[PDB]
């Protein structure tokens, strides 16, 4: 006998379900890219790189009132001078991959 | 006989090289944008 | 060591595993054969289904045993 | 009043040095060539 | 239309939760949820408060995930207690009292799912003694 | 670290390393040998014994009394080889430097 | 056909639906009658938040059972 035509109805509830997804994501990451470009916008102030620097969470980091950047990046942290003489820590470090930052 | 599914597999393995990818490229967009 | 598995596509696979095996992990080795998501699969021993936090040597599954792996719709 | 420092390149965006404020990257307006601004001269700059 | 005259009668233990919960998140803009009746037209009754979980943002909150709010708001009136919720608030330390351009965004929604609802904001480091 | 809108602590940090420094310690591609110094085989000895020996088998010294010099200055008219000495030493010693 | 949903003001909404709707049309459809944004709005039911691809079918969902409805929060 031939039997278990039930691969069509898998196959093309799957194939709408990908075709469509696929198109909303491609779209977002087009949206969400704009969005970035408007935070850039133009007058940057200059500064130097001090520090670059490696830290760990604290030992409990409960859900409720917890602040999801002084905790929980697994990444570097930097420290930075201003050419206004000040100094900033900066517990994530934006737009640029730490891997290719010196003093 | 029946033997439906092959071709369309193929296309679907298609999408599912894009669909990976892409969420590559989303991933890697949000964790800028959430900055 | 290597089950045997057929498909309802009439694919006969023949996939080394380890009788220890969880069948979650073969399904997720089955997945990782072919993408299929192991939501999706079914495996049947001999007329029996495999729980998933099941080995495969519970049954005492060894040598070619083919199992018949089975494709359904799913969703919560 | 600026002193310019160097040019990027192609489409361009510029430094500026002011003396006792910081150093900042800026471009031009729309009324002024892209000729006439060689580095190493003294520009006009708006204050915000 | 709306009038000058309304008013919002407040609980004694909405007050102590506010001020305890407020006071526990001291650098930053903790968030809660809170519940009562519109008895009339001219008066609002708020008579119990929740806090909330949040992943916090340098500047301030975000509600972490509504299946929280949706197991609480059904699991507490087994034991009576049966209101719906009115409103919201947070917390500003030190700042003063005032909507900031996206408190207000938050507010919108609460808003057009019901035109009475109400936002308040309390000040756990400036009020002493008195005058909170 | 203060919070900058209220100044509050919020968290401990280690020291600096002041950049400078930073290129100070760890810049030298020189890999050069005692078998590339000819004829000052004396003071070499001369200078390993204060540098070298007391930084790794100290009690010597607290035994027979004394405390080993901290310093010493090499001097001389110029191209004799001073540099030279000081990058063989960073180059085949294991140490901080 | 016709399904309920409900939210925590005690509000109840009723919408004209089919089986094939998609939970994204199920947000359009809320949007319609009330003005909210589908990014603002979320849904709940069985204990699994909603996502938009999936439909009314693959839902499992039967007449006018009552769907919950909730809102987006953040401070700012
Ligand atoms: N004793 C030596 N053996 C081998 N090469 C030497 C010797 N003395 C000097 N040189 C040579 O001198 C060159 C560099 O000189 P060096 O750097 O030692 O200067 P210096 O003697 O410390 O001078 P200055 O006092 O001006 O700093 C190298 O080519 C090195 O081979
Ligand atoms: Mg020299």
């Amino acid at each position: 006998t031939r039997l278990l035509d039930s691969e069509i109805k898998i196959m093309k509830s799957e194939v709408l379900r990908v075709t469509h997804e696929l198109q909303a994501m491609k779209d977002k990451i087009k949206e969400n890219s704009e969005k970035i470009k408007v935070n850039k916008t133009l007058p940057y102030l200059v500064s130097n790189v001090i520090e670059l620097l490696d830290v760990d969470p604290n030992d409990q980091e409960e859900d409720g009132a917890n602040i999801d950047l002084d905790s929980q990046r697994k990444g570097k942290c930097a420290v930075i001078k201003t050419s206004t003489r000040q100094t900033y820590f900066l517990p994530v470090i934006g737009l640029v991959d730490a891997e290719k930052l010196k003093p | 006989k029946l033997l439906e599914h092959k071709e369309i597999d193929g296309r679907l393995k298609e999408l599912r090289e894009q669909l990976k990818e892409l969420t590559k490229q989303y991933e890697k967009s949000e964790n800028d944008l959430k900055a | 060591m290597q089950i045997f598995v057929k498909t309802l596509t009439g694919k006969t696979i023949t996939l080394e595993v380890e009788p220890s095996d969880t069948i979650e992990n073969v399904k997720a080795k089955i997945q990782d054969k072919e993408g299929i998501p192991p939501d999706q699969q079914r495996l049947i021993f001999a007329g029996k289904q495999l729980e998933d936090g099941r080995t495969l040597s519970d049954y005492n599954i060894q040598r070619e045993s083919t199992l018949h792996l089975v494709l359904r719709l799913r969703g919560g | 009043c600026t002193k310019i420092i160097n040019a990027d390149s192609e489409d361009p965006k510029y430094i500026i040095n002011v003396k006792q404020f910081a150093k900042f990257v800026v471009d031009l307006s729309d009324q002024v060539a892209p000729t006439d601004i060689e580095e190493g001269m003294r520009v006009g700059v708006d204050r915000n | 239309a709306v009038d000058t005259a309304e008013q919002v009668y407040i609980s004694s233990l909405a007050l102590l939760k506010m001020l305890k919960h407020g006071r526990a998140g001291v650098p930053m803009e903790v968030m809660g949820l809170m519940l009562g009746e519109f008895v009339d037209d001219y008066t609002v009754r708020v008579i119990d408060v929740f806090a909330m979980p949040q992943s916090g943002t340098g500047v301030s909150v975000e509600a972490v995930d509504p299946v929280f709010q949706a197991k609480m708001l059904d699991m507490l009136k087994q034991t009576g207690r049966p209101e719906m919720v009115v409103g919201w608030y947070h917390s500003h330390p030190g700042f003063g009292c005032w909507l900031s351009g996206v408190d207000i965004n938050t507010q919108q929604s609460f808003e057009a799912l019901s035109e009475r609802a109400v936002a308040v904001v309390v000040d756990p480091i400036q009020s002493v003694k008195g005058k909170v | 670290a203060l919070d900058m809108t209220t100044l509050t602590i919020m968290r401990y940090l280690p020291r600096e390393v002041d950049p400078l420094v930073y290129n100070m310690s760890h810049e030298d591609p020189g890999n050069v040998s005692y078998s590339e110094i000819g004829g000052l085989s004396e003071q070499i000895r001369e200078l390993r014994e204060v540098i070298e020996l007391p930084l790794t088998n100290p009690e010597l010294f607290q035994r027979v009394g004394i405390i080993p010099p901290k310093g010493c200055l090499l001097y001389g008219p110029p191209g004799t080889g001073k540099t030279l000495l000081a990058r063989a030493v960073a180059s085949q010693l294991d140490c901080n430097f």
